[PDB]
């Protein structure tokens, strides 16, 4: 058999220097149905149902993913079927392209430019004062997310927000003797994972952050007016200047010191 | 005719217009009738810096712009307006933006004060010196967000009666007025109120000042009263803690400002360490009481039985706390309305008071025994007689070894506490006992100055806490009177151990001691009444060693030097420092109250 | 060549001045002059043997490498390398010696004082330090596929992290900024067995993490006179060596009408590091912890096509962490108690379970509507609130058909409520009765987002969207009260079919937060207003020169303004000063395909960066009870170039 002939009518371009133009393994062309698998010649085009005219791009059909799904449901394409992308009528083809050697999306220098085309918010966020080093492509969204959708809420590659942070910040994984409750519970109770005006990607910083949760009588619950005109400069005190509350409570992510309950040492 | 007693102020509109203050107000008297024709008044304007605006940890602080005095008959820099219906208004001459020292700030809470002078109305009616103030937002004239109303005049008046007595010729009677003028920039460094007042009371022994609540307590006129524990600063703490130099790091770690104090000195810590010693004291005093009985015998002796009581008043086996008794001290005399046993032997009866300690250092003393769990001791024979001398009486003081809130077995090094004293009466005839009057001096008046835990004569003696345990009379409203009648078992007409030299008789002792104290300025501070009829059962009193004076004269010369009475005293059937028989023959021949008609409110009154 | 070694390799070198080390982030490395070595080569021709190696920017940060080998469809063995490095500063000053070490010491001639303004040898002693963190991950993996169904996975990577962090060690209010060393080595391990079928597959994955800190405590001499407690030196407990292990079973049943997904997960995280006793004068109840936390997860998802007009989905998730570390009595140091205040450790347990249901009804091709309800319930330990429950309902509506316009808008409204709020006994000083920690408080979060793209002419397109969110904590009277986030964005692209492409963007965002607090530990007396805002614009031009000496070049411009402004109002209103970062980036590139088998490219970028934190614009002795690192501001213009070459081999 074989049908070695669909090729010669077509302009000898779509070089198959890539993985799906390879031949050795029992998947794609050899020991398989060749340009049939992705297009479909029971009786080839120039002849809608049971016919050989598979479009495959940003253009004509939609929900065509069916075809590559017969072939690719590994551990990572699970939850794709209700995925924010699938339900957005996004297609495997709008991201990936097969008909050229090595796919651009899997260069990590570029996986951003593709994702930021729709997710315009992130293109602001990684220009902010602090953020993960995506601008110059030391990292990209694949490090945190899986674009095919995960069972976790914002399609994170790990089963919860904190164990996706721990893949790189293991220093901060438990269990510590005296842990700060918010840190253990959810890391983005304080941090914005894409970027922030404030340093260390904090939603709010220095004293007011702590004063959102700490209301005990005394120095934790006073008004720190800062620059005032009447005498109080902003960098002349340990509460608003320097590292604010962390000049005395530096272990904000928890302590394993016998006397660390107040996050002091 | 009815000269105005009280001026009561209501503010209707108070604001700052382009930097010039304006007040419009209503004045009414003690029966809520308008007061019309006011002649002289001083107007003052001020500004409040909030907590922290000067620096983290610093307190709120007034800025005093200045004062203007308006006299309707003479000069007045501003515009004073009488609506001749009780309503008034004043507009200042000063413009706050033009102040050399203070930048007027439209956003700071503002305050305006009024001293209404004692100038009488045009129609001749008397006006009492008065003071009022108002707190307002500069533009809207509404109630401000914040304040500094920490202490209240009521608390000072517990001891001072009227704050005007204290300073500046009576001009100022409300503590908020002082608090506003005595701020940084207006007075010298060290005279700011948060330091001045502490400093003028730190070195006083008054028991009530041992706790911050004599001045810092919850009170409707003080929404900020709690700052006393929440605003620790070098100036205010150092006002009592003068040995520390925070900037130098002497006696304390270095503190170059007040940013950090509150971090270490939280409210609860400041509070307990300054209220705890008083609380412990009350906690230990509360655990034991005493009831005593005293029974006259046919051989002129007296059996005294002392019963120690639990927290609820039920008697206990005394051996259970014998090991905790440092000293149970008794004093027995005869004739409560006029003791006839001296401290030493009396010229008349020839008898000295019966002084016996029932327990010293955990041990029963000679002649004391335990019966039904009670202490018993029988006196030597006493000079029982008729009438008042039918009654013997005994004063009882208890001093227990303690630790914190605990009573502990007494050791050589052991702290002590004076407990509730007891007073006991008994007769030879078996008839009802005579008792001295309590209706002229209530011990409650003392508590104001000396606390409810005045351990009188702690030190050389067991100490005496005067409570209703000694009470035997009630007042108009039906409440128990605690009198100081027990004291006369020692402070006899014949003096104490110097027999006249220190003027020991109780009719004189408190007067001499307290006439020399500038806080004491009116007899109303101890006296709700004078019981002049009491002199009718008095004899002569020892006024120097071995020599005696008729009682009315003796009482008056506690303060009044005998020589300084222009009209002379022997003229009046008085005898001043004569011998015993001569003086007590003349005891009832004194003519003073034919002329002198004294009240606690004015004791200099006379009728000729 | 299709058979045999084939591909391309390249090199590069670049230069940068000046020496302010923030420039090192835009550049490849920190060094004055860069080094680069790109590659992409491939081998085949041995009965399906294939053997590729690829290398991105190796010799500098962001560097990567991947070599593979084996038989195309039976097995593959790879080895990898990655390098990340972020540079923070080289302007900080510390009097401590032994920086980068376990032990920070002052000169033996040092004179303590009660404050930094009065330490005679502080200025004289200050030596410069560089804050920065570098990661080196080297990995290795085997991958064996089977004939029919079963394939296996096994991989192992080791990261070595080095550099310095900012830390604070002091005694009560005396504080010193210290260079916390970081020499971490964290291992990761993966192993998996998958059985795949026509319309189903099961996986069994093991994941393992192992953190090893070289140093376990940080020792430092006190610059200050000894204060109450009488200490000359501190000892901070560093992040302890820990480890975590987990296995997840997953199952997928595919089918044209329905699909079912499931995930089962069990793990344990452990920590047994010995406890710090230096500079600690009380008896520890144990010389070492045996802290263990047990993780369990359960994930269920069904998606079915009830008709072709609409698709119905449901989900369920459950993630429970139970810390059953062992409680004991720990003597805390206290300024009020000389003998220490005793405190019990509180091992926090966290459970989460969510249930959700959705519907995707396509009224019409080009017009899809979606609606869903999500329920979440979180249970917690030792805290103000036991349980918190949120009910959120949402919808999204997309419309592509009409003209060249393509639109969609989505809105969600969620209400969080919970059990009785009542402050914990486990704090050292009880909080205000009115405080509501925002992660626990009743909230109403409503957000709406709309986006439109229109392309009337071909060779141009314009997209713009707008977002608005509001977290409103209705019953919070002390604490976080409200946080609203609004964003705009507009991007455009076009060409007169000129074969040069252009684009331009502007994005704007403001997050406005608003909180209250109470000085007299009662009802509020002050309020805080924080405004966290960003403006970023840029435009680029790119020209591919076709049918000639295959040149291609481009020019890119971007400007950002990150800015924070916070204000506190108690009686009056104060504010914190300048908090901003303003940066211009221009990138000019051009490549010439000279010599056919080779190609050369030239990059040139300018970075004008200026940042200021008004709180840290002070000197070292700037606050009396703290020893600082100094001014951190940056204002520098960086001029960077690089050459690159690639030869076909
Ligand atoms: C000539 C006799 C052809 C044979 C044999 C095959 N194809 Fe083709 N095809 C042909 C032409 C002239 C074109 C261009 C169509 C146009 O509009 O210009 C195409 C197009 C395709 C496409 C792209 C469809 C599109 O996007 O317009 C595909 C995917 C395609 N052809 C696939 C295909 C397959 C799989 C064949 C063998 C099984 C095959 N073609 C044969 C002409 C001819
Ligand atoms: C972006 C919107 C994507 C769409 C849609 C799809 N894929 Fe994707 N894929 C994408 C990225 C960014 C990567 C990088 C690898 C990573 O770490 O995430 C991948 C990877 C793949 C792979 C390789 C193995 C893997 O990563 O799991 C495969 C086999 C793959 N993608 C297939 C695939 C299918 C079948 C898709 C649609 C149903 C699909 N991809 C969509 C980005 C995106
Ligand atoms: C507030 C209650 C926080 C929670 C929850 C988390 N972090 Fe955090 N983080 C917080 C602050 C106030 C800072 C500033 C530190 C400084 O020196 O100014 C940080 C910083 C980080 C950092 C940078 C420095 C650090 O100590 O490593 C990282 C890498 C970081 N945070 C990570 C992190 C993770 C992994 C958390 C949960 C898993 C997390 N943070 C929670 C405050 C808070
Ligand atoms: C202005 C409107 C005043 C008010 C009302 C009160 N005081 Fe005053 N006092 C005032 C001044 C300018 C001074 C002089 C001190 C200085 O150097 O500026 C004083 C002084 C006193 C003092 C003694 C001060 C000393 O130098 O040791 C005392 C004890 C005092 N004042 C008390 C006091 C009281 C009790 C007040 C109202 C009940 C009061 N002052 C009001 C100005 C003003
Ligand atoms: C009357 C003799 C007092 C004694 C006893 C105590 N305090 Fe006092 N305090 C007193 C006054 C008249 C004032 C100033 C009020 C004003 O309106 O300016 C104060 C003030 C304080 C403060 C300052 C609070 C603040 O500035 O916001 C503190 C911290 C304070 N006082 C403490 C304090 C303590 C602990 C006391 C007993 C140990 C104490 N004071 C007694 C008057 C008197
Ligand atoms: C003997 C057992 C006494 C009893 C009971 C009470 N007092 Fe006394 N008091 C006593 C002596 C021996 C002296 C010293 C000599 C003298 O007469 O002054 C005192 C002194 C005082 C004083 C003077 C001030 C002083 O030196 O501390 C006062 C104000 C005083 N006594 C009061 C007092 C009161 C109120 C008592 C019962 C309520 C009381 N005394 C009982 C001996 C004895
Ligand atoms: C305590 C601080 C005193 C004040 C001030 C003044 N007096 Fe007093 N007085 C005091 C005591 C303890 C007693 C003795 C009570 C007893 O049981 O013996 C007295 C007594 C008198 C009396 C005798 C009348 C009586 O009620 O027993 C007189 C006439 C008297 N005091 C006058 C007086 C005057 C005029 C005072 C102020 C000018 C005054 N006392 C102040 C205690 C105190
Ligand atoms: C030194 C200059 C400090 C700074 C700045 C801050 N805190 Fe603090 N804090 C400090 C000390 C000495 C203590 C008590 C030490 C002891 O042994 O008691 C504390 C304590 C706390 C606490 C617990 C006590 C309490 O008030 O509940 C909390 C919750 C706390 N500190 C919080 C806190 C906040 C929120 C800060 C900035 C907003 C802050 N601290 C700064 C010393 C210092
Ligand atoms: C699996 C994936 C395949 C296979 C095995 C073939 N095609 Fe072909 N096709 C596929 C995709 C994903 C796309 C769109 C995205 C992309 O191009 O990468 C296409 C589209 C085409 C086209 C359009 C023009 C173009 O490629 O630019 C043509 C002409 C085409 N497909 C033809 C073709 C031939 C002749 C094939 C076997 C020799 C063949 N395809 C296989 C997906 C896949
Ligand atoms: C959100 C919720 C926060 C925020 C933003 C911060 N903390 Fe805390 N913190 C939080 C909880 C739930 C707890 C446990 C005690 C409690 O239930 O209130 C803590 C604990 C602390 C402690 C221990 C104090 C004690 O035991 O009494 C400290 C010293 C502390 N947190 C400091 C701190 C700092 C400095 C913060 C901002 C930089 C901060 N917290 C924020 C919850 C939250
Ligand atoms: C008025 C008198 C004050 C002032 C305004 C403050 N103190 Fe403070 N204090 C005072 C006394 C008479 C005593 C002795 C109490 C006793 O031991 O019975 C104290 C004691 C302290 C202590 C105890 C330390 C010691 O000496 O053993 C401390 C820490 C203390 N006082 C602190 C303190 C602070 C922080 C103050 C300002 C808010 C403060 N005092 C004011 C008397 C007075
Ligand atoms: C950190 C610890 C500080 C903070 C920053 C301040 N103090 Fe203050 N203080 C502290 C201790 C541990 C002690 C000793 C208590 C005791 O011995 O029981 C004190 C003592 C005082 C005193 C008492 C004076 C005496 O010893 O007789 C005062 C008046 C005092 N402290 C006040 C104070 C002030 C005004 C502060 C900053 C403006 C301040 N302290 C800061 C602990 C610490
Ligand atoms: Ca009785
Ligand atoms: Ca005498
Ligand atoms: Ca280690
Ligand atoms: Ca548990």
């Amino acid at each position: 058999k074989g049908a070695d002939s669909c090729l010669m009518c077509h302009k000898k371009m779509d070089l198959f220097k890539g993985v799906h133009g390879a031949i050795d393994s029992s998947k794609s062309p050899m020991a398989g149905l060749q340009c049939e698998a992705c297009h479909g010649p029971l009786g080839q085009h120039n002849k809608e149902p049971m016919i050989t005219f598979g479009k495959q791009s940003t253009l004509s059909a939609e929900k065509q993913n069916s075809v590559c799904m017969s072939c690719h449901q590994d551990d990572k394409r699970v939850s794709w079927n209700g995925s924010h992308h699938d339900n957005a009528d996004v297609a495997c083809a709008s991201c990936h392209q097969v008909h050229v050697a090595k796919d651009p999306v899997l260069s990590k220098n570029t996986e951003m430019e593709v994702c930021t085309s729709c997710h315009t918010k992130q293109k602001a966020d990684m220009n902010k004062r602090s953020s993960h080093p995506l601008k110059w492509a030391q990292m990209t969204c694949s490090d945190c997310h899986n674009p095919h959708g995960s069972m976790t809420d914002s399609d994170l590659n790990k089963p919860s927000i904190n164990e996706t942070c721990y893949s790189c910040h293991a220093e901060k994984r438990g269990p510590k003797l005296w842990e700060h409750a918010p840190v253990t519970e959810n890391c983005v109770t304080c941090h914005n994972p894409h970027g922030s005006v404030n340093d260390a990607m904090l939603k709010t910083r220095a004293p007011q952050l702590c004063q959102q949760c700490h209301a005990s009588d005394g120095h934790a619950s006073n008004a720190y007016l800062g620059n005032t005109g009447l005498g109080s400069n902003v960098g002349d005190n340990a509460f608003t200047g320097g590292r604010s509350c962390l000049n005395c409570h530096s272990q904000v992510h928890g302590s394993n010191h016998p006397s660390g309950k107040l996050l002091q040492r | 005719a009815p000269a105005i007693q009280i001026l009561n102020f209501t503010f209707d509109k108070s604001v700052i217009t382009n930097g010039v203050p304006s007040v419009e107000f209503t004045v009414t008297n003690e029966n809520d009738l308008p007061v019309v024709g006011l002649q002289k008044m001083r107007f003052a304007a001020a500004q409040l810096i909030p907590q922290g605006a000067t620096g983290a940890g610093n307190a709120s602080q007034w800025q005093y712009f200045g004062d203007e005095t308006c006299d309707v008959a003479a000069t007045c820099p501003g515009t004073f307006v009488d609506q001749k219906n009780g309503h008034y208004s004043y507009t200042f001459n000063m413009n706050l933006t033009a102040n050399a020292k203070i930048t007027y700030n439209d956003q700071l809470a503002q305050r305006v004060l009024i001293r209404a002078y004692n100038t009488p109305l045009p129609d001749g009616t008397q006006v009492p010196n008065s003071n009022a103030f108002v707190d307002f937002t500069a533009d809207t004239g509404a109630a401000p967000t914040y304040s500094r109303k920490i202490v209240a005049t009521e608390s000072c008046n517990t001891c001072h009666q009227d704050l005007a007595n204290v300073k500046h010729g009576g001009a100022y009677s409300d503590v908020n007025y002082c608090a506003t003028c005595h701020t940084a920039g207006k007075v010298g460094v060290g005279k700011e109120f948060n330091v001045l007042v502490h400093a003028k009371h730190k070195d006083l022994t008054l028991g009530s000042l041992e706790s911050c609540q004599s001045c810092h307590a919850a009170n409707d006129a003080a929404p900020d009263w709690g700052n006393w524990s929440r605003i620790p600063t070098a100036a205010t703490c150092g006002s009592c803690h003068s040995t520390v130099d925070f900037a130098a790091g002497k006696g304390h770690s270095q503190q170059l400002d007040n940013s950090n104090c509150i971090a270490c000195h939280n409210s609860d810590w400041t509070a307990e360490l300054h209220t705890g010693k008083t609380a412990d004291k009350k906690a230990v005093i509360a655990q034991l009481g005493m009831q005593a009985t005293l029974v006259g015998q046919t051989d002129d002796t007296a059996v005294l039985t002392v019963s120690i009581l639990d927290k609820d008043g039920n008697a206990i086996d005394a051996a259970t706390v014998q090991d905790k008794i440092k000293r149970l001290e008794t004093v027995t005399n005869v004739g409560p309305n006029f003791p006839i046993m001296g401290y030493n032997k009396s010229p008349g009866s020839g008898a000295a008071k019966i002084a016996k300690d029932l327990v010293k250092d955990g041990a029963l003393q000679a002649g004391v025994t335990l019966v039904d769990g009670k202490l018993v001791f029988t006196t030597p024979a006493l000079p029982f007689g008729t009438g008042d001398t039918d009654t013997a009486f005994t004063f009882i003081g208890l001093e227990m070894c303690s630790t914190g809130t605990s009573l502990t077995a007494c050791t050589v090094d052991s702290a002590t506490t004076s407990m509730k004293a007891e007073l006991a009466f008994g007769t030879k005839s078996g008839n009802a006992p005579s008792m001295r009057h309590v209706n002229s001096v209530n011990f409650s008046t003392c508590q104001g100055c000396h606390s409810d835990t005045f351990e009188i004569h702690k030190g050389h003696h067991s100490g005496f806490v005067m409570t209703e345990q000694v009470s035997h009379a009630k007042d108009a409203n039906g409440k128990a009177i605690v009198g100081v009648d027990g004291c006369v078992a020692c402070h006899t007409p014949d003096g104490t151990y110097a027999s006249g030299a220190n003027k020991g008789a109780f009719e004189m002792k408190l007067h001499v001691i307290h006439g020399e104290q500038g806080v004491i300025k009116e007899c109303t501070q101890c006296h709700n009444d004078f019981n002049l009829d009491a002199f009718k059962v008095k004899g002569a009193l020892a006024t120097s060693a071995g020599k005696y004076t008729t009682p009315i004269t003796a009482t008056c010369t506690s303060c009044h030097a005998p020589e300084s009475i222009g009209h002379g005293l022997e003229n009046m059937g008085a005898i001043v420092n004569g011998d015993y028989v001569q003086a007590n023959q003349a005891a009832q021949s004194e003519t003073c109250f034919y002329c002198h008609k004294p009240t606690p409110t004015d004791h200099t009154q006379v009728k000729m | 060549v299709e058979t045999g070694t084939s591909g391309t390799v390249g090199v590069g070198v670049g230069y940068n001045s000046e020496e302010d080390i923030r420039s090192a982030n835009a550049f490849g490395t920190s060094n004055e002059v860069a080094g680069k070595l790109d590659a992409d080569v491939t081998f085949r021709g041995e009965k399906g043997y294939r053997a590729s190696v690829e290398a991105y920017q190796l010799g500098m940060d962001g560097g990567r490498l991947e070599v593979n080998a084996g038989k195309q469809g039976q097995y593959n063995v790879n080895v990898n390398y990655r390098q990340i490095a972020t540079y923070n500063s080289n302007s900080a000053l510390t009097p401590y010696s032994g920086v980068g070490s376990d032990n920070l010491t002052l000169p033996d001639n040092w004179v303590t004082a009660g404050s930094s303004s009065q330490m005679p040898l502080l200025m004289d002693s200050l030596n410069s330090l560089e804050l920065s963190l570098k990661r080196e991950r080297t990995g290795l993996g085997f991958d064996y596929q089977g004939e029919s169904l079963w394939s296996t996975h096994v991989s192992y990577m080791r990261e070595e992290k080095t550099g310095l962090k900012k830390a604070s060690g002091g005694f009560f209010n005396q504080s010193m900024m210290l260079a916390e060393p970081v020499d971490y080595t964290t291992d990761s391990i993966e192993a998996g067995i998958k059985l795949k079928g026509d319309n189903w597959f099961t996986a069994l994955n093991y994941n393992g993490s192992i953190f090893k800190n070289e140093y376990n405590q940080l020792n430092f001499d006190s610059a200050f006179n000894p204060t109450f407690g009488a200490q000359t030196s501190g000892s901070i407990a560093l992040d302890p060596d820990n480890q975590s292990h987990t296995v997840s079973l997953m199952g997928q049943y595919n089918d044209s009408t329905n699909v079912l997904s499931a995930r089962l997960l069990t793990g344990q995280m452990s920590q047994d590091q010995a406890l710090v006793t230096s500079g600690y004068g009380y008896q520890v109840p144990t010389e070492a912890l045996d802290a263990k936390v047990d993780l369990i997860g359960l994930n269920l998802k069904v998606v079915s096509k009830v008709t072709n007009s609409l698709r119905l989905s449901g989900s369920y998730d459950y993630n429970d962490r139970d810390n059953n570390t062992q409680i004991e009595e720990w003597t805390q140091v206290s300024i009020n108690n000389v003998n220490g205040k005793v405190a019990y450790n509180t091992p926090y347990d966290n459970t989460s379970q969510r249930f959700k249901v959705a519907a995707d009804y396509r009224i019409t091709r080009g017009m899809k509507l979606d609606g869903g309800y999500d329920f979440r319930r979180d249970e917690r330990n030792y805290q103000d609130r036991e349980t918190t429950d949120e009910n959120t309902v949402w919808a999204r509506f997309r419309v592509n058909s009409f003209e060249t316009w393509d639109m969609w808008v989505k809105g969600s409204y969620g209400q969080r409520d919970g059990s009785e709020y009542q402050a914990s006994e486990w704090t050292s000083s009880e909080t205000n009765s009115l405080l509501r920690k925002y992660n626990l408080a009743n909230r109403d979060r409503t957000q709406v987002e709309a986006r439109v793209t229109h392309s009337p002419i071909e060779s141009l397109t314009i997209d713009f969207g707008a977002r608005y969110a509001l977290d409103d904590y209705t019953d919070t009277v002390i604490g976080l009260t409200e946080s609203k986030d609004t964003s705009y964005d507009a991007n455009i692209s076009y060409m007169i079919t000129d074969d040069l492409l252009a684009n331009a963007f502007y994005n704007y965002q403001i997050i406005e937060s608003e909180q209250a607090g109470s000085s007299n530990y009662s009802t509020p007396t002050w309020t805080g207003f924080i405004e966290d805002k960003v403006d970023v614009v840029g435009a680029g031009i790119s020209y591919n020169n076709l049918l000639e000496n295959k040149l291609r070049m481009g020019l890119d411009y971007t400007y950002s303004d990150s800015n924070s402004n916070t204000q506190v109002r108690q009686g009056i209103t104060g504010d914190y000063g300048d908090y901003f970062a303003k940066v211009h980036n221009i990138n000019l590139y051009a490549q010439y395909q000279a010599t056919e088998k080779m190609a050369l490219r030239f990059d040139y970028k300018i970075e004008n960066y200026k940042d200021n934190d008004a709180a840290n614009d002070i000197a070292v002795n700037g606050i009396w009870n703290v020893v600082g690192f100094g001014d951190n501001s940056h204002d520098y213009t960086a001029q960077m170039i690089m050459l690159s070459m690639s030869y076909k081999i």
